[PDB]
C-alpha cells in the first residue's frame, strides 16, 4: 500500500544545508506529482515545492524559491528536498505527500514528517528532577508524583514510567521554550497513597538528540 | 495567492451534535477544495476532495458543500474521536493554500481540578535553582486561573503553564504552572502558595507548603 516515508531532518545551524528525502512505496512516483508541505510548531500547513518526476518540472513557494531544490530520482522511487541557506523560519515538521491525479489533485497520501530544527544552539540533554509527594500533608487518598525534565535542546524527549508498565493516569505535558532558549517538561502520574512505599515509581527519559537515557526513581519525603 | 479564510477557529460541540466548519475562498476556486483531518502530532489525512466527495474509508457522518465561494464541512453526529484540527485547501492554482484550521474539542460536564503543589527537589536546588510546580489534574472546561502567592505577594511574569490536549477517554485537560527562581530568592520567603480559580470550584482552592530543605 501507498506508503511515503521522509528522512534526514535534525538540527542544522542557520545558513547550513540539509537534505530531506521521501521514499515512495506502493506506487511509481513517475506517474504522480510529489509535494513538500511543512508545518512550523503550533501553526498551519505551508506548501514548499512540487516536482513532476517524469518531465522533472518544478514549482516553488516564494519563501523558499532559489534556496531550495526539489528533485526526484525515479529509479530509486525517491524524491528529495535540498535546503540551502536555512533561516530559523524553516524550523518545521516536513511532510511529503502526493496528488493521485486519477480523479483528484487532493493530497491523499502523506508521510509521517520529519523535524528539522534550524538553530545556532548546541545539543544539551535533560537534567531529570523528582516531584515528590507528601511535602506537608501525608494523607489524602490519591497521591501525585512526577519528573521534571529540564533544560534540553532540541525537541524531543520521551518520558515513560516504570519501563512502560505504568500507563495509567500518566500526564506528560507539552514542552515549554524557556527564556533561556532551552526546553522543559513535566511528566506526572496519579497513584494511590497506600502504595507509596509498597511501590517504586521510576521515570525513564530518552533525549535521542544528546543520546541521553536517564532513569529517575521518584520516591517520597516529609517536609 | 488565493486566501482560504476559515471560521470558527475552534469549537466545543457535544457528542451527537451536528458541526459545521466554513472556509471562504478569496477568489472563485471553482470546486477545488479538499478538507483534511489533523489528529494531534500527526500527518494530515484527506476526508473530502473537490468539494463534495468523501474519501474512501471516511465515515459518512462527514460531508462537503460548495455555495459560490463558501465551502462547508459538516459532521452530522459528532463522535468523540473527531477531536482533531480540520483544514481546508484550494488546490486550484499554485500555490495550494490552506485555511488556518479549526480545532474541535468535545464538550462535557464541568469537572473541577484536583490541585497538587510540589516543592523543588534539592538535586535542583544544589544547581542554584528552584522550580516550584503546581498540578491541576483532570478538570473541564480548559480555562482556569493559577495564581502564585509567595508569602501572599503574588507574582508577575516568572511562571509558565503548559496544558494537556483533552483526554481520549474522559475529555478532561490537565495543566501545570512552574514558578522558577534562583536558589537565592527562593530562600528569602517562607510560604509558597498556588491559588486555583475554576468554575468547578465554588471557592478557589489554595495549595501550599512551607519552604523546604527540612
Amino acid at each position: 500500500e501507498v506508503q511515503l516515508v521522509e528522512s534526514g531532518g535534525g538540527l542544522v545551524q542557520p545558513g547550513g544545508s540539509l537534505r530531506l528525502s521521501c521514499a515512495a512505496s506502493g506506487f511509481n512516483i513517475k506517474d504522480t506529482y510529489i509535494h513538500w508541505v511543512r508545518q512550523a510548531p503550533g501553526k498551519g500547513l505551508e506548501w514548499v515545492a512540487r516536482i513532476y518526476p517524469t518531465n522533472g518540472y518544478t514549482r516553488y513557494a516564494d519563501s523558499v524559491k532559489g534556496r531550495f531544490t526539489i528533485s526526484a530520482d525515479t529509479s530509486k522511487n525517491t524524491a528529495y528536498l535540498q535546503m540551502n541557506s536555512l533561516r530559523a523560519e524553516d524550523t518545521a515538521v516536513y511532510y511529503c505527500s502526493r496528488w493521485g491525479g486519477d480523479g483528484f489533485y487532493a493530497m491523499d497520501y502523506w508521510g509521517q514528517g520529519t523535524l528539522v530544527t534550524v538553530s545556532s544552539a548546541s545539543t544539551k540533554g535533560p537534567s531529570v528532577f523528582p516531584l515528590a509527594p507528601s511535602s506537608k500533608s501525608t494523607s489524602g487518598g490519591t497521591a501525585a508524583l512526577g519528573c521534571l525534565v529540564k533544560d534540553y535542546f532540541p525537541e524531543p524527549v520521551t518520558v515513560s514510567w516504570n519501563s512502560g508498565a505504568l500507563t495509567s493516569g500518566v500526564h506528560t505535558f507539552p514542552a515549554v521554550l524557556q527564556s533561556s532558549g532551552l526546553y522543559s517538561l513535566s511528566s506526572v502520574v496519579t497513584v494511590p497513597s497506600s502504595s507509596l512505599g509498597t511501590q517504586t515509581y521510576i521515570c525513564n527519559v530518552n533525549h535521542k538528540p544528546s543520546n541521553t537515557k536517564v532513569d529517575k526513581k521518584v520516591e517520597p519525603k516529609s517536609c | 495567492d488565493i486566501q482560504m479564510t476559515q471560521s470558527p477557529s475552534s469549537l466545543s460541540a457535544s457528542v451527537g451534535d451536528r458541526v459545521t466548519i466554513t472556509c471562504r475562498a478569496s477568489q472563485d476556486v471553482n470546486t477545488a477544495v479538499a478538507w483534511y483531518q489533523q489528529k494531534p502530532g500527526k500527518a494530515p489525512k484527506l476526508l473530502i476532495y473537490s468539494a463534495s466527495f468523501l474519501e474512501s474509508g471516511v465515515p459518512s457522518r462527514f460531508s462537503g458543500s460548495r455555495s459560490g465561494t463558501d465551502f462547508t464541512l459538516t459532521i452530522s453526529s459528532l463522535q468523540p474521536e473527531d477531536f482533531a484540527t480540520y483544514y481546508c485547501q484550494q488546490h486550484y492554482t499554485t500555490p495550494p493554500t490552506f485555511g488556518q484550521g479549526t480545532k474541535v474539542e468535545i464538550k462535557r460536564t464541568v469537572a473541577a481540578p484536583s490541585v497538587f503543589i510540589f516543592p523543588p527537589s534539592d538535586e535542583q536546588l544544589k544547581s542554584g535553582t528552584a522550580s516550584v510546580v503546581c498540578l491541576l489534574n483532570n478538570f473541564y472546561p480548559r480555562e482556569a486561573k493559577v495564581q502564585w502567592k509567595v508569602d501572599n505577594a503574588l507574582q508577575s511574569g516568572n511562571s509558565q503553564e503548559s496544558v494537556t490536549e483533552q483526554d481520549s477517554k474522559d475529555s478532561t485537560y490537565s495543566l501545570s504552572s512552574t514558578l522558577t527562581l534562583s536558589k537565592a530568592d527562593y530562600e528569602k520567603h517562607k510560604v509558597y502558595a498556588c491559588e486555583v480559580t475554576h468554575q468547578g470550584l465554588s471557592s478557589p482552592v489554595t495549595k501550599s507548603f512551607n519552604r523546604g530543605e527540612c
